[PDB]
């Protein structure tokens, strides 16, 4: 059993009102049954894509989310992920 | 010089439910994937056959689906032969393909986990148990060496089919394998850790291949605080990197980040603080 590790960062230079792409990159879990949501302001961003589930030469798994996106001064980003290994969901936030 | 690796990732969860999805890498880029949810295996790139005509792939795909339906009855029924030992839930993982050299050489692998952790492989014309693997393995890996079929299968698609289909896909893949895509870099702050310091970062984005190089910079002095993270994917099969440098307030001037890559053939972007 292993605890997933959450990156998050975006595709281009964030320019405000300038569309951009938000990743989270979620690494190193096991087992591979998995929820992760990004957030926008606390709430969930419906329209999210995901990678197919692969693994590393470890045999660990990871998976990247990602969304469109344009960002403000205001609006904060976060990807907060749920799996067997924590009892609490694990939020990281977009760095800006 | 590239890995080919078919990835298979199987969940047993009880008696009734188990799903099997796999994907395909040459290299960093995804060649095939197959869900569960499908019968036939799917395309991710226009070149996923490689060579090989629509008969050979047919034949190659049939024997896939055969095996597949045929994994998941095995473990299942394997699950009672040795229950209440190992219960669900269970996660197999197999990793099979090969490593292409130069001067048409390869080497072969297959590899299987068991919850997360190296058991089994493949090796010349048998299965085998690796050293401190658990011991109740050993009766199910004597059944299947018995195989004698599976083993001729498996023994043809190491040997001849994995190197063969790779040298097609590489051919058929070139302009996506050799592609050279440029890297956009920007400079922001973040905390440190540590009291009286900023984190300066400098962000490398949109690069491939993967080989990149990136410091931060006073003048021709590499500055040796330069902290690289992981290669992280970007969403269009391109390459994100930062590289980091945590500074004492005041100290922030003079800094730049260097970033050389080969898709700009020999012009280094350079940002400054
Ligand atoms: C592209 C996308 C690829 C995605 C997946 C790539 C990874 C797999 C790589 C190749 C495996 C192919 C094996 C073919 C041979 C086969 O299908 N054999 C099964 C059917 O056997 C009958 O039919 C055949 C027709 O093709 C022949 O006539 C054969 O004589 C006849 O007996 C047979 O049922 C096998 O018991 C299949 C499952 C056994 C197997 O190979 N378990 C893989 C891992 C074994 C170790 C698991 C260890 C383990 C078990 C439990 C718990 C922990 C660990
Ligand atoms: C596939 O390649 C392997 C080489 O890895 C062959 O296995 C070897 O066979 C030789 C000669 O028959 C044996 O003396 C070796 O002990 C085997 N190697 C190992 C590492 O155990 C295998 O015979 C080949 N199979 C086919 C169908 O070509
Ligand atoms: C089997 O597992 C699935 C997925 O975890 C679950 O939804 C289902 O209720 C389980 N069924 C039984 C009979 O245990
Ligand atoms: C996976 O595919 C098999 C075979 O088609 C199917 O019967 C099984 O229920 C599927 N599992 C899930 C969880 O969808």
């Amino acid at each position: 059993q292993k605890t997933p590790q959450i990156q998050v960062y975006s595709r281009h230079p964030p320019e405000n009102g300038k569309p951009n792409i938000l990743n989270c990159y979620v690494t190193q879990f096991h087992p591979p049954h998995i929820e992760i949501q990004m957030l926008k302001n606390g709430k969930k961003i419906p329209k999210v894509e995901m990678s197919d589930m692969s693994f590393s030469k470890d045999w660990s798994f990871y998976i990247l989310a990602h969304t469109e996106f344009t960002p403000t001064e205001t609006d904060t980003y976060a990807c907060r992920v749920k799996h067997a290994s924590m009892a609490e969901p694990k939020t990281v936030y977009w760095d800006r | 010089n590239y890995t080919f690796r078919c990835l298979q990732m199987s969940s047993f969860a009880n008696r009734s439910w188990s799903r099997t999805d796999s994907v395909v890498w040459l290299g960093d880029l995804q060649t095939h994937r197959w869900s569960n949810d499908s019968a036939t295996i799917s395309f991710t790139k226009p070149w996923s056959q490689g060579k090989l005509s629509n008969q050979q792939w047919e034949k190659l795909q049939h024997m896939f689906q055969v095996y597949r339906v045929s994994f998941t009855r095995d473990i299942q029924e394997l699950v009672k032969m040795m229950s209440p030992k190992e219960d669900y839930p269970i996660e197999i993982q197999l990793s099979a393909g090969c490593e292409m050299y130069p001067g048409n050489a390869s080497e072969s692998f297959l590899h299987v986990a068991f919850q997360g952790k190296y058991v089994v492989r493949f090796w010349g014309t048998s299965w085998q148990t690796v050293p401190g693997a658990p011991s109740w393995l050993d009766l199910p890996i004597k059944v299947l060496n018995a195989d004698q079929g599976t083993s001729a299968t498996v023994q043809m698609l190491l040997n001849d089919t994995c190197p063969l289909f790779v040298r097609g896909l590489l051919e058929a893949g070139k302009s996506d394998l050799e592609k050279q895509e440029k890297p956009v870099a920007w400079l922001s702050s973040v905390p440190s850790s540590a009291h009286g310091h900023r984190q300066l970062v400098c962000h490398v984005s949109g690069f491939y291949p993967k080989p990149v190089w990136v410091m931060w910079m006073r003048g021709d002095q590499e500055q040796q605080g330069t902290h690289r993270g992981d290669f992280l994917p970007n969403a269009d099969e391109t390459w994100y990197l930062q590289a980091t440098l945590d500074v004492e307030a005041g100290e922030e001037a003079g800094l730049a980040c260097r970033v050389k890559h080969s898709s700009l053939g020999g012009q280094d972007i350079i940002l400054y603080w």
